[PDB]
């Protein structure tokens, strides 16, 4: 048995030595030479109201005009963000939801939370009226996250620290993905969603083969629970977000970190991150209730998006980059251009 | 999803009628519903409006005053009483379900129609060729005009696209002037410029064939136009 | 018993180890390149005019 | 002692009156001031909210006047005299209005926790808010025919005594008598409440601060302002009919500073003897 | 300026908002407890007396409680306990049977019990108590002294003195005593208690609210 421990220190040893190897760079030193971002000045252009508990999650439709919203007064809400119109309001089974999701196709929503169970509703009924078309159950633990693939496979991250991934039509997990040692709180597919990564309460990222079932990468940087995680719009890096304070960049091909973002002054956690269009611009949700606006190739802020009276739980960019929306426990979401 | 319509029947000039339709297989509660009727020998002429919760009621002129339309949600029932009717209200009354949201698609159904007999600013949409003569297995388009544009600065164009096939009642084809209906072929294909609209049928089947209607949702006196008849 | 587990925990450590990962010079270059090749079209990072932005106030 | 009594009634309007109003100005305004900070919602917080306004309205009358009983001369003009003197009373039966939805509110928690209540909307809360500015303002403008000038003329000694002296009463009937029964009637009923259900649970803390400041309430309104009604009212009588008066109203301008307390201690009663707000008003 | 389709989403959009205001009223009446303890400390007895989380509805003269048992949760109570902040209180359950019981397993449920109690989440949320087993304590003590698991007791054996000293070790882990209240019980009389110890702290919070308290 020790020969096998022994065996795997060595191979810990091994990537290590691989790492240092390929880090004869840093990304300061690159793009020391590049102009900083100008200091980022954003302003509430909406401010979506109705909502009477803390917001726990939000995601855009692919249209970049409807968002989902979950709050855990038992209520997901369709916005549009245009005129901040209510298109529906969804009451769930359990008020605990922790997290939501929209199809890509615009014709589903999910959510999940402390009941362990995934549901999928369908917005398009010929009823008029939104029903509950899938319920995913069998996670052991809180639903952490969950993303649509397709109108048929939903991926999604639980606090039994497992991962799935589920055929919505029969109603089984295709693919379990294990290796995590503690709960999985976060989750982002890739943009060709063939590969995902997920963070954990054991400090670590892992980066899956959605086909092949099984871990490619992990990535060990941060020195807490990690709260969040994205991908960057090239798909070749991911940044995540955790409660030791500060954010960190890791790059799948050179298999390991390449900056963090973190200030002095700012010492609480992280509860969301996402990215700009570009993927110049990090924007980060923290405790403190403002969310802050990191320049992602110097590391240095551009900007606050204070406005927000309580923690600000989650945040979401378009996907044409036009806006950005940060719910908070104050239960108000805020469009920010 | 059923709308049955009911209280047709001879009525004498200047007297009541009281037109129903039971709503099932819907949330009736949710849907704003429509009164449209359509003259045994001319096209669909829309008569009133009543909105989700009640709210909002409208009536064209030609009826305004004369009727009300009310419904009962609890019992999914809407109501059109009809009072002083005249000879020009001999028609076959539809009720039309429309529910009014980002993306949604209003006059998705029509009901069955019920046939009335009485014993013996608005928007004008044209559609100027009356009747088009078509084989199966050919290529037709259906053109449209009204007098105002009906691009909206909110980027919507609120032209909608129905067809009538013989003992039929009128399905939606196209809503907004370019978003194909749901079941609807997609062979039909709809386009326009703002004041000027065409509808087109590829490889058009046997089962094509009627009047299509176009329809203008710009404005409170909803209007459609004469309709264009397509005949084997 | 932990056999099994340690087994499969260092064939995926063997499995981590055998990628072929690249210089982190080369990909900080390929995200600057990604950045720099995408920053005219991200409205956050270059504000747009009004008339465009679908979020105009009043 | 006709000399003595006169001199005497000289020196409270000059220098008492002065002193007393000065000192009530200091701290009333003083204390108003941060608790309308602390306060910046639920219909109790309107009513409170309400009240301190008003009573802050009322402080804002004081200066002038002290000046004027300084100089003994209304140099302001006449305007001002009407203004100031309307305004004073009009502020003085708002707060006492105030006060008494503030016990009615206060008796609707406890019996609508959760404020199901019609009367516990902030839109009820305002709408009664205003509706209170409103009723007092017309119940209070026949005061105008009695505070004409002629000079500077106290609202008990200033007019007809025949009309002044019914008017007065009903003032004070509808203005401090229904007020008070309502008031009492409804923290009699809170008072009850809190001691049926002191310790449903023998480990628990008990209600006695409660309990205290709603005696305490009714006992500091009922005792600052019966003597001024009941002085003001004597003292108008006094000129109806046939060195007798000079006793009457000197003991009628001992009791004027008294009423206006009120307005001086609300702040600390209804907002800093509250542990809450105070913790409220420290941590902000 | 907007066009009839546009008016009719925003008379939708109202009338979502005003169902939103109604479910948002209705829920404000309810009573939301939390329910934690020890695995074997009783909680399930209690629940009947009234894979995730269980919720359970009961009423009780007038007020409608909401119990979310979240017992079932393995996962990492950190990462989830704010969800509950807000709830009118946490009801307790231990076990008085757990002296020489291991997993010790007394002191398991006080470490429970501090983790629960001084959490920042809980700074002012009440605490119902409940001491469970007291028939099998009285049983058991009789037998085995309490010194196995407090080796500084040094009252009786007796079951009243022995109660006592386990509640107050208990009611002593409050780090915030001016703040928080414990009602400690032994285990209808559980619900009448709950119901007690809940309107208390309503009243207390609307006092606190009137600037009464």
């Amino acid at each position: 048995l020790d020969q096998l421990r022994q065996e795997a220190e060595q191979l810990k040893n091994q990537i290590r030595d691989a790492r240092k190897a390929c880090a004869d760079a840093t990304l300061s030193q690159i793009t020391n030479n590049i102009d900083p971002v100008g200091r980022i000045q954003m302003r509430t252009r909406r401010t979506l109201r109705g909502h009477l508990a803390k917001i726990y999650a939000m995601h855009w439709g692919t249209d970049s005009r409807l968002l989902v919203s979950a709050s855990q007064d038992g209520k997901l809400i369709i916005w549009d963000s245009y005129t901040t119109n209510k298109v529906h309001a969804i009451p769930l089974r359990s008020s605990w939801v922790m997290t939501c999701a929209y199809a890509p196709s615009g014709n589903y929503v999910a959510c999940g939370g402390l009941d362990n169970i995934c549901s999928i509703y369908n917005l398009k009924t010929r009823e008029g009226n939104v029903r509950v078309s899938r319920e995913l159950a069998g996670h052991t633990g809180y639903l952490s996250c969950c993303r649509f693939l397709d109108d048929n496979q939903i991926v999604t991250s639980s606090g039994d620290t497992t991962c799935a991934l589920w055929d919505i039509e029969t109603g089984q997990q295709t693919t379990t993905f294990t290796g995590h040692t503690g709960d999985v709180m976060s989750l982002s597919l890739a943009p060709d969603t063939r590969l995902f990564v997920s963070g954990a309460c054991d400090a670590s990222a892992k980066l899956w083969d959605v086909r092949e079932g099984m871990c490619r990468q992990t990535f060990t940087g941060h020195e807490s629970d990690i709260n969040a995680i994205c991908f960057f719009p090239n798909g070749n890096a991911f940044a995540t977000g955790s409660d030791d304070a500060t954010c960190r960049l890791f790059d799948l091909r050179a298999d390991q970190e390449l900056m963090t973002y973190s200030h002095d002054n700012i010492i609480c956690g992280i509860t969301s991150v996402s990215f700009s269009k570009s993927g110049r611009l990090l924007l980060a949700g923290y405790d403190d209730f403002n969310c802050n606006v990191w320049d992602a190739l110097k590391a240095d802020r551009a900007g606050v998006l204070a406005g927000h009276d309580n923690r600000v739980s989650c945040l979401g960019v378009t996907d044409d980059g036009m806006a950005v929306a940060t719910g908070s426990w104050d239960s108000f979401l805020k469009i920010w251009n | 999803v059923q709308l049955v319509e009911s209280g047709g029947g001879l009525v004498q000039p200047g007297g009541s009628r009281k037109l129903s339709c039971s709503a099932s297989g819907f949330a009736f509660s949710s849907f704003g519903m429509h009164w449209v009727r359509q003259a045994p020998e001319k096209g669909l002429e829309w008569v009133a409006y009543i909105s989700s919760g009640s709210g909002t009621i409208y009536y064209a002129d030609t009826v305004k005053g004369r009727f009300t339309i009310s419904r009962d949600d609890p019992k999914n029932t809407l109501f059109l009483q009809m009072t002083s009717l005249r000879s020009e209200d001999t028609a076959m009354y539809y009720c039309v379900r429309s529910i009014y949201y980002y993306g949604s698609s209003p006059f998705d159904f029509w009901g069955q129609g019920t046939t009335l007999t009485v014993s013996s600013s608005d928007i004008v949409m044209t559609q100027a060729t009356s009747s088009v003569p078509v084989t199966p297995g050919e290529s037709v388009s259906i053109s449209c005009r009204s007098s105002k544009s009906l691009l909206h600065s909110n980027g919507n164009t609120y032209l909608y696209w129905f067809l009538q096939r013989p003992g039929q009642s009128p399905q939606l084809l196209i809503y907004r002037m370019s978003n194909l209906a749901s079941g609807v072929p997609d062979r039909f294909s709809g386009s326009g410029s703002g004041t000027a609209f065409t509808l087109t049928i590829s490889r058009l089947e046997a089962e094509d064939v009627g009047v299509y209607y176009c329809m203008q949702h710009l404005e409170y006196p909803l209007t459609f136009g004469a309709g264009t008849k397509l005949e084997l | 018993a932990s056999i099994a587990q340690a087994r499969k925990l260092v064939e995926q450590l063997k499995m981590e180890a055998n990628i072929d990962r690249i210089k982190v010079s080369k990909a900080a270059a390929d995200l600057m390149a990604y950045c720099e090749a995408h920053a005219k079209e991200d409205p956050l990072l270059t504000p747009v005019p009004a008339s465009e932005n679908p979020f105009r106030e009043k | 002692t006709c000399k003595n009594w006169l001199a005497a009634e000289a020196a409270l309007e000059k220098y008492y009156l002065s002193i007393f109003y000065g000192i009530e100005f200091v701290v009333g305004v003083l204390g108003n001031t941060i608790v309308v900070y602390g306060y910046i919602w639920n219909s109790s917080n309107i009513y409170l909210f309400n009240l301190s306004v008003s009573d802050l309205a009322f402080l804002c009358t004081l200066p002038m006047l002290i000046r004027s009983y300084a100089n003994g001369n209304w140099i302001y003009g006449d305007v001002l005299c009407i203004s100031n003197r309307y305004v004073l009373h009009a502020n003085l039966y708002t707060s006492i209005l105030f006060l008494t939805f503030i016990s009615i509110d206060r008796y609707l928690i406890i019996k609508y926790p959760f404020r199901e209540h019609l009367l516990q909307k902030k839109e009820f809360a305002i709408l009664i808010s205003l509706a209170i500015w409103v009723l007092v303002t017309l119940e209070l403008l026949p005061i105008l025919p009695l505070i004409n000038p002629v000079t500077c003329n106290d609202f008990a000694s200033s007019g007809d005594p025949n009309y002044n002296l019914i008017y007065s009463m009903c003032l004070t009937l509808l203005g401090f008598l229904i007020p008070l029964f309502v008031m009492c009637f409804f923290y009699y009923k809170i008072a009850l409440f809190l001691k049926q259900r002191n310790r449903q649970v023998a480990t628990a803390l008990p209600l006695e601060k409660p309990l205290n400041l709603v005696i305490m309430a009714v006992v500091i309104f009922s005792v600052l302002f019966t003597p001024y009604h009941v002085m003001r009212n004597v003292r108008i009588a006094s000129r109806l009919g046939s060195c007798t008066q000079v006793v009457i109203n000197s003991f009628y301008i001992v009791t004027r500073p008294l009423a206006f307390l009120n307005s001086v201690i609300n702040p600390v009663f209804y907002f800093l003897l509250g542990d809450h707000f105070r913790d409220m008003l420290m941590n902000q | 300026t907007l066009s009839a389709e546009d008016k009719a989403a925003v008379e939708r959009s109202k009338m979502i908002d005003r169902n939103l205001r109604e479910d948002g009223e209705k829920a404000a009446r309810e009573v939301k407890l939390l329910l934690l303890g020890a695995g074997e400390s009783g909680k399930n007895t209690i629940v009947k007396q009234m894979t995730g989380i269980v919720e359970t509805h009961f009423t009780f003269k007038d007020l409608h409680f909401k119990m979310f048992d979240v017992g079932a949760q393995r996962s990492e109570r950190k990462k989830w306990i704010h969800c509950f902040e807000g709830v009118t209180a946490i009801i307790f359950c231990v076990a008085l049977s757990d002296y020489d019981l291991v997993l010790n397993r007394m002191h398991a449920s006080m470490k429970l019990f501090d983790s629960i109690c001084n959490n920042k989440w809980f700074t002012d949320t009440s605490i119902i108590l409940f001491l469970n087993k007291k028939d099998l304590f009285e049983e058991k003590i009789k037998k085995s002294p309490l010194t196995i698991c407090y080796p500084e007791y040094a009252g009786s054996n007796t079951y009243e003195e022995a109660a006592a000293y386990i509640q107050c070790q208990f009611e002593d882990l409050n780090k915030r005593k001016d703040t928080k209240e414990i009602y400690t019980h032994f285990t209808t009389k559980n619900v009448q208690f709950v119901f007690d110890a809940v309107t208390d702290v309503i009243i207390k919070n609307n006092l606190k609210d009137c600037g009464l308290f």
